[PDB]
RNA sequence: UUUGUCUGGUUAAUUCCGAUAACGAACGAGACUCUGGCAUGCUAACUAGUUACGCGACCGGUCGGCGUAACUUCUUAGAGGG
């Protein structure tokens, strides 16, 4: 039961990292139940635009978002290495336990 | 038929609980629930002083609807609204005091016990007498 | 000598194809873009015709094509999300699905004997299925340059027509590009397969059916008929192989090769065809959603 | 031939210690190199020969972000 | 058998119907115990119009979350006409079907068709959507 | 105010000049015509390029534009 | 142990620094970006430069010098961080480095209007569909003013801008004040993404020529 | 330096039609990104739920009351459709 954990702030790179890494163990076939795709949190800080605060008190609005998933299989837990070496692409980074 | 508590018209069947809670006399009434405001919002002592056995009645009712709660949650659904004076008004929270004698006053009469993850519930006993006080309200139509 | 009988209303779409049943003579399915398939049970009465006794709505997008199994509660459809589904018309089920398309099913065929199913799509393949959901050969099959507009069956060919104006005959479980016959101006919309399994009347963007010889492979007439062809169908018993123009259904008597007569009624568009298998059953669909009975 | 261009060398590095950087996917028959007019010494980008054009990608992929005296090597085909 | 929802809002209702002697129960409440009772006929409104009759098979078990008071109400109504609606369709033939969506739409359409309107937000400037702030002169 | 701008009733136009044996009457067909004839990009102009020709083959079969 | 909000936004951070401390020290180095890539074995570090014999030193000094101080300031382990450099392809289509080289000019001195006219005569010759360069501030006497200078089409609003556009400001420090030098340069189509954006324009509508094709005139068969 | 960019009709808009020594265009508008509204069609899941069960508690019904096997309607959020 080793659970592979996803996140970025972008989700064309975490889409292709995860269809890779289910397709790297779908054709090895393990039990692999699919991505559980878990909420995005916003961080969103509303600042004042102008530096003196002297004209119309316009404000300006930032945001980010994490997109956070996981992939669980059941499998021996030396064999769940040798997955973990495709996935190497920038954004996406990987926590495992078990 | 077979009536309990969520089939029937909650307006009567607290006031009746109410009244099976005053004619027992199995309930304890501590010394101070004559002097007492309810909260910090609130302004005033209760017109009818049967409070007591009213608010225990509706907090049985409340613990046959949702037990896991505790006394920090019984304060959450017994708050209201502040009004502040010349500020807007609040959500300010309810008293530990009275929710914390109700619910040790009726574990007094053996009808309440704690919960397995430490808030409380109802014990079978506690289950009848109130399935006893919804099938009595539903002949007096 | 053909009369209009009247209209039947389930429907909120234009009807694209109508499949009926030999062994069933009160049963129809109208396919439609309303996005559903109808199971209508014709009571063959005075104020209405026949009435909706099931509306099955499995797609999200247009339905193209429905065909119907030997014993009917089975049918095979196709859609313009790209799939095929298996519908048993008593439980009203999707028993089975069929994806491995990319692109829009715009005509589908069943066959007589067990487990043979065709379907043509928009983009630039012809795939066969197994009835398992899994695809009965390797598909990397040199098909058309275009959208494959129909493909039909013979009761041992593949019988296809295409947007880029040869027609095509192929073989069966060899997907061979066999006899490739080119004579059209204009895309091609339908063709059919006549019921006994010889012929190809083959129509189109020119409104002109090429009549084919299916067993040999050479061009035997030529009928120059009306406005675009949307569809190509054959009596089952009278050799006429009539086709269903824009404002009209052309019909052909292939003895002199004469017109019988023309079926009247922007015009709304005729763009159904089909005869139940008796005969003396003629069904038109149409784009201002009444769906209307021809019988002699 | 094959002919493709590397640069980001450097001084200490020396033609014959270059050639086991991209044996990997050929061994080079030649060593072709600019070199300064000043000093004589090594002007750092060159032209090396691999035989076949298969040769000339995949020598080229691996050595591109390959760390050569703490940098990243540079390759373009030419 | 069948499951299908109705929304107004946030307010979400989604009704269970399956086989049998007949019932109403929003959250194992029956229909004549919901609090408001100014707005009792909209609950109501399937089992006036339609008549017990047309709801003689069916046991139908609502549960609702989120909103307020009135959009869950205006979803209660909704969840129950779908209910009877994919019922009928599923498991009555497609005519009495047609017979109940007349009678159900042509009254009213909110009880077939939900409501697409949501809050708007509120922008910088002043204290709603539209609404700015006083903006003296001198 | 629903007026098509000039992309989508020039590069509309210039989709008719060409590959008038594709087009028709029907807005669904040419819609879907219209990216095997076209590289556009997403769909919203291409709805509109499509809302475009089907109009205007609504006007050009009973007289010269 | 601490939050994936204060984790994502710590490294953040450490963009920030980073990024800004490799600006402060290399001028004279052509920088343009740096680029992050974390495995555990080593954690990598890539610098982007036009010419990298200014970023070794003495034989590399300076890149192991770069790697001792990120090395001591951020608290990094000893020998998890080793430092390259990576050479850009066009000059003129990165509005950092041709920012610094305008800086460069007019610092070490020039007239301000060839500097500026050899900056877009150099950028609408790399390949570039256009370019803008406001120089403003101290220019001709003491009162501060604007000049711009362009040369071909620029895109200016909608979502485009951010993946079409490249910009930079930078600071030139003169005697008698500073000096603000933007450089706005627009990207040309390259569509397998060679060295330009993979999506096009979105209003930009391409039609495909059609096949030329002769009509049959004949109904006509072919086997096999 | 001017016409192109206007008498007029139309548009939320120099947005378009039309007139026409102008013809074709570029920036701004529009397109575009994000959000809202739809899906019994796909992908689906003990940090999400439905329901058929098995048992407990209360006079067939109630249980956010305790744990299991099929599904993706309700929750989440992608790929396309619209």
């Amino acid at each position: 039961r080793i659970r592979i954990t996803l996140t970025s702030r972008n989700v064309k790179s975490l889409e292709k990292v995860c269809a890779d890494l289910i397709r790297g163990a779908k054709e090895k076939n393990l039990k692999v139940k699919g991505p559980v795709r878990m909420p995005t949190k916003t961080l969103r800080i509303t600042t004042r635009k102008t530096p003196c605060g002297e004209g119309s008190k316009t404000w300006d609005r930032f945001q980010m978002r994490i997109h956070k998933r996981l992939i669980d299989l059941h499998s021996p837990s030396e064999i769940v290495k040798q997955i973990t070496s495709i996935s190497i692409e920038p954004g996406v980074e990987v926590e495992v336990t078990i | 038929p077979g009536v309990t508590v969520k089939d029937v018209n909650q307006q009567e069947f607290v006031r009746a609980l109410a009244a099976f809670l005053k004619k027992s006399g199995k309930l304890k009434v501590p010394e101070w629930v004559d002097t007492v405001k309810l909260a910090k919002h609130k302004e005033l002592a209760p017109y009818d002083e049967n409070w007591f056995y009213t608010r225990a009645a509706s907090t049985a009712r409340h613990l046959y609807l949702r037990g896991g709660a505790g006394v920090g949650s019984m304060t959450k659904i017994y708050g209201g609204r502040q009004r502040n004076g010349v500020m807007p008004s609040h959500f300010s929270r309810g008293s530990k005091s009275v929710a914390r004698r109700v619910l040790q006053a009726l574990e007094g009469l053996k009808m309440v016990e704690k919960d397995q993850d430490g808030g409380r519930k109802l014990t079978p006993q506690g289950q009848r007498d109130l399935d006893r006080i919804a099938g009595q309200v539903a002949a007096a139509n | 000598q053909m009369t209009l009988r009247g209209t039947l209303k389930g429907h909120n779409g234009w009807v694209t194809q109508i499949a009926t049943t030999p062994q069933f003579p009160d049963m129809i399915l109208s396919a439609s873009r309303d996005k559903t398939i109808i199971m209508w049970k014709l009571t063959r009465d005075e104020t209405n015709y026949g009435i909706p006794q099931r509306a099955l709505r499995g797609h999200s997008h247009f339905v193209s094509d429905v065909v119907i199994s030997s014993d009917g509660q089975f049918a095979l459809s196709g859609s313009w999300d790209g799939t095929l589904r298996l519908w048993d018309l008593t439980t009203g089920t999707t028993t089975r699905r069929f994806v491995g398309h990319t692109k829009d099913v715009l005509s589908v065929a069943f066959s007589s004997d067990n487990r043979q199913i065709v379907s043509g799509s928009r983009d630039k393949t012809i795939k066969l299925w197994n009835t398992l959901g899994v695809c009965k050969y390797t598909v990397q099959d040199e098909s058309h340059s275009e959208w494959v507009s129909c493909v039909r069956f013979s009761p041992p060919i593949i019988v296809s027509c295409g947007w880029d104006k040869l027609v095509k005959v192929w073989n069966l479980a060899n997907c061979k590009l066999k006899t490739n016959h080119i004579g059209h101006t204009g895309y091609l919309n339908t063709v059919t397969v006549s019921p006994d399994g010889s012929l190809c009347a083959s129509g189109g963007k020119d409104g002109q059916a090429m009549l084919w010889d299916l067993n040999e492979g050479k061009h035997l007439y030529t009928l120059d008929g009306g406005d675009i062809i949307n569809a190509l169908c054959f009596s089952p018993n009278r050799y006429w192989l009539c086709a269903a123009t824009g404002p009209s259904i052309k019909i052909w008597d292939l003895e002199g090769k004469i017109i019988v007569d023309e079926l009247k009624q922007e015009p709304p568009q005729c763009t159904s065809l089909a005869w139940s298998a008796d005969g003396q059953t003629l069904f038109a669909g149409y784009t201002d959603n009444l769906v209307r009975v021809w019988q002699v | 031939a094959a002919a493709a261009a590397a640069a980001a060398a450097a001084a200490a590095a020396a033609a014959a210690a270059a050639a086991a950087a991209a044996a990997a996917a050929a061994a080079a028959a030649a060593a072709a190199a600019a070199a300064a007019a000043a000093a004589a010494a090594a002007a750092a980008a060159a032209a090396a020969a691999a035989a076949a054009a298969a040769a000339a990608a995949a020598a080229a992929a691996a050595a591109a972000a390959a760390a050569a005296a703490a940098a990243a090597a540079a390759a373009a085909a030419a | 058998s069948v499951q299908v929802f109705g929304r107004k809002k946030t307010a979400t209702a989604v009704a269970h119907c399956k086989r049998g002697n007949g019932l109403i129960k929003v959250n194992g409440r029956p229909l004549e115990m919901i609090e408001p009772r100014t707005l009792q006929y909209k609950l109501l409104e399937p089992v006036l119009l339609l008549g017990k009759e047309r709801f003689a098979g069916v046991d139908i078990r609502v549960r609702v979350k989120g909103g307020g008071h009135v959009a869950q109400i205006y979803a209660i109504r909704q969840s129950i006409s779908k209910a009877l609606v994919a019922y009928y369709q599923k498991y009555v033939d497609e005519a009495s079907k047609k017979e109940i969506k007349d009678i159900l739409i042509q009254y009213d359409r909110t009880l077939l068709v939900a409501d697409p309107r949501r809050c708007e937000s509120k922008k910088f400037g002043g204290p709603g959507a539209r609404a700015r702030y006083q903006k003296s002169y001198r | 105010g629903r007026v098509r701008t000039k992309t989508v009733k020039k590069a509309a136009r210039v989709i008719i000049e060409k590959y008038y044996t594709r087009l028709g009457n029907d807005f669904h067909t040419n819609k879907r015509v219209c990216e095997e004839i076209a590289i556009i990009p997403s769909k919203k102009l291409r709805n509109k390029i499509a809302g475009y020709v089907t109009h205007l083959m609504k006007r050009i079969q009973r007289g010269p534009v | 142990q601490i939050s994936k909000k204060r984790k994502f936004v710590a490294d953040g951070i450490f963009k920030a620094e980073l990024n800004e401390f490799l600006t402060r020290e290399l001028a004279e180095d052509g920088y343009s970006g740096v680029e992050v890539r974390v495995t555990p074995t080593r954690t990598e570090i890539i610098i982007l430069a036009t010419r990298t014999q200014n970023v070794l030193g003495e034989k590399g000094r300076r890149i192991r010098e770069l790697t001792a101080v990120v090395q001591k300031r951020f608290g990094f382990p000893e020998g998890s961080v080793e430092l390259y450099a990576e050479k850009v392809a066009t000059r003129g289509l990165c509005a950092i480095a041709q920012a610094e080289s305008l800086r460069y000019k007019l610092l070490g001195g020039l007239a301000v209007r060839r500097a500026c006219y050899g900056v877009l005569r150099f950028i609408m010759e790399s390949g570039a569909k256009g370019c803008e360069v406001v120089v403003s501030g101290k220019l001709r006497g003491q009162r501060a003013k604007s000049m711009k200078f362009v040369d071909g089409l620029m895109i200016h609003s909608g979502d485009p801008v951010n993946y079409y556009v490249d910009t930079a400001v930078r600071h030139v420090l003169l005697r008698q004040g500073v000096l603000g030098i933007k450089v706005k340069i627009m990207l040309p189509w390259d569509p397998t993404g060679k060295i330009g954006p993979k999506k096009p324009l979105p209003d930009h509508v391409s039609i495909v020529e059609p096949k030329d094709e002769i009509l049959p005139t004949t109904p006509i068969s072919e086997q096999k």
